[PDB]
């Protein structure tokens, strides 16, 4: 037999990188702002079609907002953010994918920040 | 076998028992109507090799039925550089005074061509070996056939996950080891010379011959197991060799 | 002929590589990758590459743990 | 320099043109918000140089990026044909039983004694009653 070596153990469902995210869209809706964030194709695939990071871990995935003189955050079992603003004030956002029932590797690197 | 299950009747259809004068000496894998491999160690204490009977279609040794087939052992070949009472090249091909009839009960074992082997069957994760021999190290014997799936290992797995014994036998490039080391399963004494048979896309073939191991699934070792891919071009040589005079035949190897 | 070393799994969205060392000399890899009781598949066939895309394999069941082994043969 | 009139403006000054750390610093007002912003907007597009071979499409992230291929191709960058690894170490090449490669051309299949290689080429059927390999009684 050849010489060789053994890999680690690999579970992608639990070790795979959640890709960076990307803030789809932001628009404001009376004193509210509606922050969209884009679906993460993954390389799953479903006839034809790639699915995305909410198909594969459905309930297991949440995506983070962190917004803005301190920070605040909101959380979302979708792709969309909901949130109270005061009218004339601008805000920044950025988003974060995050499977929390993972104790390591739980979260993605953040989104690029995006402005209004 | 250590715990493993009945092989239902008919099942494993190329085991076959081997004896020494009326008694259960080991066990072997009928390839075609006048061939059955087996171990070259389960003849280190024959004296009277004029005495073994091959049976095919057995089962249940305490019943006879229609479906056994009982021939006279007409040569036994081994290889020169195997050593009585030692492991490397246990490997026996034995020589039928006449045919059996295949049937429903009674059927070969593919004897597969070397590359298919090495390249496409080595690497099927289980196979199964069969015998009538001890369920427990020390124990009785099987009454019924039993036969037992068992996951193999390449070599530098087997011995990075065997617990380090003393005086014991190097495995060599014409051994595989296959089993686990829980202490649970694995094969034993009297089923020497037994298949390991591997399944591949709906044809069953010969991988292995029980050989040997360090006391029967004990925890930290793994069964081991003749590499037959290293023995085809010998097997099919021989086969076509002509009989001898003698029963015993040391025939060289490569 | 030299054994693999640092093998590691680079994965994000899925798209799984697994990445070794050394660069190859007179010699050349197969990788082969399999879950636990199931059997051996080979991919990347003789590559003096020092990764090998299995995201096709892991794709099949990602919730499945999977072991490789990269092979060295003699060029 | 009349451009610089122009109060400062992240859209004008880093979306529009290209802007300095300091530049986002001054209108961020805030470490935090400054690196967090800079992260992104100073890593690159690594999908510029269009890595994804054989039709694959390729998305950015950070000081990397991911190739989706098409059905065909695997690989990094797509760069592997799943129609060129017809060979025998690769699943037995797709042979039921015995497979022999043929450099310069395509592998080809073969059967054991007491079969015989079907049309498609790939398949074995048994010539005899009782072929080896087989449980009559399961069969
Ligand atoms: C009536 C019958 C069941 C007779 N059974 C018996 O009482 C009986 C007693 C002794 C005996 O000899 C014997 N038995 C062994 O156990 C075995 C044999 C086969 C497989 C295993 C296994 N754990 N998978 C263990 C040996 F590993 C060796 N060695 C050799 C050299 C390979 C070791 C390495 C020293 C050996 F000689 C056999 C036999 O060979 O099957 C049968
Ligand atoms: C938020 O935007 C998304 C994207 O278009 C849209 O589907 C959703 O209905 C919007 N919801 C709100 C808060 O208006
Ligand atoms: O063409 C290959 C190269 O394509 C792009 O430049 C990628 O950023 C780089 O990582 C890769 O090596
Ligand atoms: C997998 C690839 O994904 C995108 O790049 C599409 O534009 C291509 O046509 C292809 O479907
Ligand atoms: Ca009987
Ligand atoms: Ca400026
Ligand atoms: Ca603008
Ligand atoms: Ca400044
Ligand atoms: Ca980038």
């Amino acid at each position: 037999e050849p010489l060789y070596e053994n890999s680690p153990e690999f579970t992608p469902y639990l070790e795979t990188n959640l890709g960076q995210p990307t803030i789809q869209s932001f628009e404001q809706v009376g004193t509210k702002v509606n922050v969209t964030v884009e679906d993460e194709r993954t390389l799953v695939r479903r006839n034809n079609t790639f699915l995305s990071l909410r198909d594969v871990f459905g309930k297991d995935l949440i995506y983070t907002l962190y917004y803005w003189s301190g920070k605040k955050t909101a959380k979302t079992n979708t792709n969309e953010f909901l949130i109270d603003v005061d009218k004339g004030e601008n805000y920044c956002f950025s988003v974060q994918a995050v499977i929390p029932s993972r104790t390591v590797n739980r979260k993605s690197t953040d989104s690029p920040v995006e402005c209004m | 076998i250590v715990g493993g299950k009945v092989c239902p009747k008919g099942e494993c259809p190329w085991q076959v028992l081997l004896l020494v004068n009326g008694a259960q000496l080991c066990g072997g894998t009928l390839i075609n109507t006048i061939w059955v491999v087996s171990a070259a160690h389960c003849f280190d204490k024959i004296k009277n090799w004029r005495n073994l009977i091959a049976v095919l279609g057995e089962h249940d040794l305490s019943e006879h039925d229609g479906d056994e087939q009982s021939r006279r052992v007409a040569q036994v070949i081994i290889p020169s550089t195997y050593v009585p009472g030692t492991t490397n090249h246990d490997i026996a091909l034995l020589r039928l005074h006449q045919p059996v009839v295949l049937t429903d009960h009674v059927v070969p074992l593919c004897l597969p061509e070397r590359t298919f082997s090495e390249r496409t069957l080595a690497f099927v994760r289980f196979s199964l070996v069969s015998g009538w021999g001890q369920l427990l190290d020390r124990g009785a014997t099987a009454l019924e056939l039993m036969v037992l799936n068992v996951p193999r290992l390449m070599t530098q797995d087997c011995l990075q996950q065997s617990r380090k014994v003393g005086d014991s036998p190097n495995i060599t490039e014409y051994m595989f080891c296959a089993g686990y080391s829980d202490g649970s399963k694995d094969s034993c004494k009297g089923d020497s010379g037994g298949p390991h048979a591997t399944h591949y896309r709906g044809t069953w073939y010969l991988t292995g011959i029980v050989s040997w191991g360090q006391g029967c699934a004990t925890v930290g070792h793994f069964g081991v197991y003749t590499r037959v891919s290293q023995y085809i071009e010998w097997l099919q040589k021989l086969m076509r060799s002509e009989p001898r005079p003698g029963v015993l035949l040391r025939a060289p190897f490569p | 002929t030299v054994a693999a070393y640092n093998l590691t799994w680079k994965s994000t969205n899925f798209k799984t590589i697994l990445e070794w060392e050394p660069k190859p000399v007179n010699q050349v890899y197969t990788v082969q990758i399999s879950t636990k009781s199931g059997d051996w598949k080979s991919k990347c066939f003789y590559t003096t590459d020092t990764e090998c895309d299995l995201t096709d394999e892991i794709v099949k069941d990602v919730k499945q743990t999977y072991l490789a082994r990269v092979f060295s043969y003699p060029a | 320099f009349l451009e610089e009139l122009r109060p400062g403006s992240l859209e004008r000054e880093c979306k529009e043109e290209q802007c300095s750390f300091e530049e986002a610093r001054e209108i961020f007002k805030d470490a935090e918000r400054t690196k967090l912003f800079w992260i992104s907007y100073s890593d690159g597009d690594q999908c510029a140089s269009s890595p994804c071979q054989n039709g694959g499409s390729c998305k950015d992230q950070l000081q990397s990026y991911i190739c989706f291929c098409l059905p065909a191709f695997e690989g990094r960058n797509c760069e592997t044909h799943k129609d060129d690894q017809l060979i025998c170490v690769n699943e037995n090449g797709g042979c039921e039983q015995y497979c022999s490669d043929h450099t310069g051309t395509k592998r080809s299949c073969r059967c054991h004694e007491g079969y015989s290689l079907l049309a498609d080429g790939v398949s074995c059927t048994p010539t005899v009653e009782y072929p080896c390999g087989k449980i009559p009684i399961l069969e």
